[PDB]
C-alpha cells in the first residue's frame, strides 16, 4: 500500500521538506494494544517506516486494527494529519425555561460545536479475532492427536 | 434572521506544493551514473 | 473561531495538460491531464515524441 | 533572468546548471492570496449591516 | 502580464528531471527484453553486432 | 470581435448541442469583419465543449483555439427559450440579478457557475412566439385576460480555462395565473383549465 | 552488492541484480549504464502561434542519452508476500491433513 | 451547502455535479435484490459510471427549499481493468436498453 | 482596482413578518413578508388585529 | 521603425472613452426596454429578481 499509493511524494511535495515520510500510528482496542506494544523499544517496520500505537476501549472499535499515517511532527492546523478535530468553544447556557408549559426548571444546557475531518484516502483495516482459542489451546500437539487413527 | 450563523467566512489554510528532482533519481543515478558531455 | 465557522482547504498544484486544439463538434476536450504529483509514482504520463 | 523578463522580443535563452530545481508555486498562483483573505466577498451581518 | 514566471519556471526542469529518471527505468526494462531475447536465442559467446 | 458565440458546423458535426430548427430555426449572424456566421441556442441538458463550438473556433480556421483561449468569468445568462404549448418563447433574462456567473466555491477555483431561478417569466396576451404569431395558448391567455408566472431552474458549470461546459434544466412550471387586476386564480376555474390543459 | 530502490510504477515485484564496479570513475564503460548529459536549455520567446495569436512560450529542451554498456542482468519476479505472512504455512497444513 | 452569493444571504445552496457515481455488479438494490440491470452488468464483466446533477436552495431562517434533478446520462462502461468500452458493442447495448 | 474586477451591493433592510407557524404540508412557509419601506406608500401592511 | 509611436498612439483611448459614452447610451435605452416589458406586467410592488 505504501508502494502502489503516492503516499511518499503527497508529504514530501506537500511539506516541502525534501526528506519527509509518513509515520504510521496503529489504532486498536486494549486487547490488541497489549500484543503490539511488546517491544516498543524500537518501533520500525522497513528500512525507514516508524510507527506509533494508539488505543481506545471504545466498544465501537472493538477487536479493530486501523493502521493510518500521520505527520511525524505535528503542526498546527496540518494538512497531512489522517483528520483533524476542528473545534469551536463551547457555550453553557443557563436560563429558566416553563418547560412544558406547567412546571419551572432552571435548564444549564452544554452545546456543542466542532467538527471531525479526514483528509487522507489512507487506510489499513484489520479484524482481529480468536485470542483465547490460541492462546488458551493447544495448536500444535492437539493436531497431532486428531491425526490419530 | 434569527440566527446569524457564520455561513461565508471561514478559515483558509494553504496547502502547500514544492516539486523537486534531481538530475536523475539516486535509483537511475547508480544505475546510469551522469556524465558530462 | 465561532466566527470563522469552518475550514476552507485550498490546494494548488501544477497540472501537466496535453496540447490539444479545441475540437469543433467534442464534447469535453480531450486533455490527459494530471497532476504533477503522480509522475513521481507514474511518470510516463511526461511522455512526448 | 527568466523570471524577471517580460515579454523579451528577441527573446532570452539560459542554461540549467543546477543538481536539482524545487519549485515551490504555494504562493504564486494570484487566486489564493484572494480566497485566503476572502473565500467569498465579505457581506456584513444582516443586524450589523443596519 | 509584466511580471514574469515566479517559481513554476522551474517545474519545467523538475519536469525534464522526472523524464530523465523515466527514461533510465523504461531504457533499463528495454534492454532487459532486447538482452532476453539474444540470450534466449543462440547467442551465449561475445561478438559485435547482436 | 471577442464575444463567444455558439457556431454551427456547416457540416452539421456538433448539430446535436443547438436546438432542433424544427422549434428553433438557426439565424445568422455577421461580425466586424466580412465572415459570416451561422448560430443557434444551445440545447438544454447539454455537455460540450464551449469554446471549440464557439464562432472564434469556426472563424477563420476549424482548429484554430488553443490553451491560450479563455473564458471571461464575467458572462451572464442571455436568453432562455421555452416550449409553450408546441411553440417557443423566448425569454430575455440577460440582466437579472440571476443571469450573472458565479465563482464555483467546491471544486476548481476557475470553474464558474449558473444558477438561474426564476417565478417572474411573464406569458400573457401580448406575449409573441418566435416566429411573430400569438396564436393558440397566447390567444386564449388574451381573451380570457389572464396572465401566467413560469417558474424555470437553468443550472450549469463553465471551466473557464478548459472550455468544458455542463448545463441542466429543472421542470418547468407555472406558479401562479392572474387575472388582469393582478390577483391568483384558482386553477380548477374553468377559464384558467381550458389553458392550462395545454402545457402538457 | 548494495540495495537500490524506486517507486517507479514501471517495476512492480521486479527485482533486477546487475554487476557495476565498485568504483566509480567518471566515464567508465564497466558502469552497466551511463547517462550521458549535455544540457537543458530552457528559451522564451513570444511566438505567434497559429497566425491569430501571441503567446510567450518558455520551453525547456533535454538533450541527453541513456546508453547500456554491460550485457548481464538477472530478473525476478517477486510475488506472494501476503500469503506467507498473511496465512498459516504450517500448522494449517497439519490440520489439512485431519481425516 | 455553499452560500447564495445571489439573493438572500441566508439561502443555502447545494450544487451536487458528479461524473464519478459508480454502479458495479456488486451494487445491490434498495430491497437487496441484485437482479435485473446488476444481474446483466455483474455476469457480463462491467461496470457502469452514473452522470447525476442535484440541485436545490434553502432559505435557512424561512425553511423554503426548492430541488431539481437534471437529466441523468451513463457516462462511461468500463471492464475490470479500467478500460472504457465503445457503447455500440452489444455486451454494453443490453444494459443500456435496460436503462430507460 | 484591477485585482477586483467586479462589485457587490448588499443591501439591508428590516422586514415585516407574520408569526406564521410552519405547516405540516405546505409549499413554502406563508409568510407574506415584505420590505418595512413599503410601510410608508401602503402601511396597511402593518394592521393587526 | 524603432524610434515609437507618436502621440497619435493616444487616440486608442480617446476610441475608448468615446465607446465608453455610447456604451453607456445603449445600456440606458437597454434598460428602459426592461421598465417597459417589467412596468407594462403586472409589478407594482418591490421584490428581488425581477
Amino acid at each position: 500500500a505504501h508502494r502502489d499509493s503516492n503516499i511518499e511524494a503527497a508529504f514530501r511535495v506537500i511539506s516541502g521538506n525534501q526528506d519527509e515520510t509518513p509515520m504510521y500510528l496503529f489504532c486498536s482496542d486494549k486487547e490488541i494494544a497489549n500484543y503490539l506494544m511488546t517491544k516498543g523499544d524500537d518501533r520500525t517496520l522497513g528500512a525507514y517506516l516508524k510507527y506509533d500505537i494508539v488505543s481506545t476501549n471504545n466498544q465501537l472499535f472493538d477487536g479493530k486494527l486501523v493502521v493510518i499515517p500521520t505527520r511525524a511532527v505535528q503542526q498546527e492546523n496540518d494538512i497531512l494529519s489522517w483528520g483533524q478535530f476542528f473545534y469551536v468553544s463551547t457555550v453553557i447556557a443557563d436560563l429558566p425555561i416553563t418547560r412544558g408549559g406547567h412546571q419551572v426548571t432552571r435548564e444549564i444546557a452544554a452545546i456543542p460545536f466542532n467538527l471531525h475531518v479526514n483528509n487522507i484516502p489512507f487506510a489499513l483495516e484489520f479484524k482481529i479475532t480468536g485470542f483465547q482459542k490460541v492462546m488458551g489451546e493447544t495448536q500444535f500437539n492437539g493436531k497431532l492427536a486428531d491425526l490419530k487413527p | 434572521n434569527y440566527n446569524e450563523k457564520s455561513q461565508r467566512d471561514f478559515r483558509v489554510v494553504t496547502i502547500g506544493y514544492n516539486l523537486a528532482a534531481s538530475r536523475q533519481d539516486e535509483f537511475a543515478e547508480r544505475i546510469y551514473p551522469t556524465t558530462v558531455i | 473561531n465561532p466566527i470563522e465557522g469552518g475550514v476552507v482547504q485550498v490546494l494548488p498544484y501544477i497540472a501537466v495538460m496535453k496540447d490539444v486544439y479545441h475540437e469543433v463538434s467534442g464534447v469535453k476536450m480531450d486533455n490527459e491531464e494530471v497532476n504533477m504529483v503522480e509522475a513521481y509514482r507514474d511518470p510516463s504520463i511526461l511522455d512526448d515524441e | 533572468s527568466i523570471e524577471d523578463q517580460g515579454t523579451t522580443i528577441h527573446g532570452d535563452v539560459e542554461l540549467v546548471v543546477e543538481n536539482e530545481t524545487s519549485a515551490d508555486v504555494s504562493s504564486v498562483l494570484a487566486e489564493v492570496d484572494q480566497i485566503e483573505n476572502n473565500p467569498v466577498e465579505e457581506v456584513l451581518d444582516a443586524d450589523d449591516a443596519v | 502580464t509584466d511580471e514574469g514566471p515566479g517559481e513554476v519556471v522551474k517545474a519545467l526542469t523538475v519536469n525534464t528531471n522526472i523524464r530523465n529518471s523515466n527514461n533510465a527505468v523504461k531504457r533499463m526494462l528495454n534492454y532487459l527484453a532486447q538482452l532476453r531475447e539474444v540470450v534466449h536465442n543462440g547467442y551465449n559467446r561475445p561478438k559485435f553486432g547482436i | 470581435s471577442i464575444a463567444l458565440i455558439p457556431a454551427l458546423d456547416p457540416a452539421g458535426s456538433n448539430a446535436d448541442f443547438f436546438v432542433d430548427p424544427a422549434l428553433v430555426p438557426p439565424y445568422t449572424i455577421k461580425n466586424e469583419q466580412n465572415l459570416t456566421i451561422t448560430t443557434a441556442p444551445l440545447k438544454a441538458n447539454v455537455r460540450l465543449d464551449l469554446m471549440g463550438n464557439s464562432n472564434a473556433n469556426l472563424l477563420i480556421q476549424r482548429g484554430m483555439l488553443e490553451v491560450s483561449d479563455t473564458i471571461d468569468p464575467a458572462g451572464r445568462l442571455k436568453n432562455l427559450f421555452v416550449l409553450l404549448g408546441g411553440k417557443v418563447v423566448k425569454f430575455k433574462v440577460d440582466r437579472l440579478p440571476r443571469a450573472v456567473f458565479q465563482p464555483d466555491l467546491v471544486g476548481d477555483t476557475r470553474n464558474a457557475v449558473i444558477r438561474f431561478d426564476s417565478d417572474d417569466l411573464v406569458v400573457s396576451g401580448d406575449t409573441t412566439f418566435i416566429d411573430g404569431s400569438a396564436d393558440g395558448v397566447i390567444n386564449d391567455l388574451k381573451t380570457a385576460k389572464l396572465s401566467l408566472r413560469l417558474s424555470v431552474g437553468f443550472g450549469g458549470t463553465i471551466s473557464l480555462s478548459k472550455g468544458d461546459s455542463k448545463f441542466g434544466a429543472t421542470d418547468t412550471y407555472v406558479d401562479k395565473v392572474l387575472n388582469e387586476d393582478g390577483q391568483v386564480m384558482d386553477n380548477a376555474d374553468p377559464a384558467v383549465k381550458a389553458i392550462l390543459d395545454q402545457l402538457t
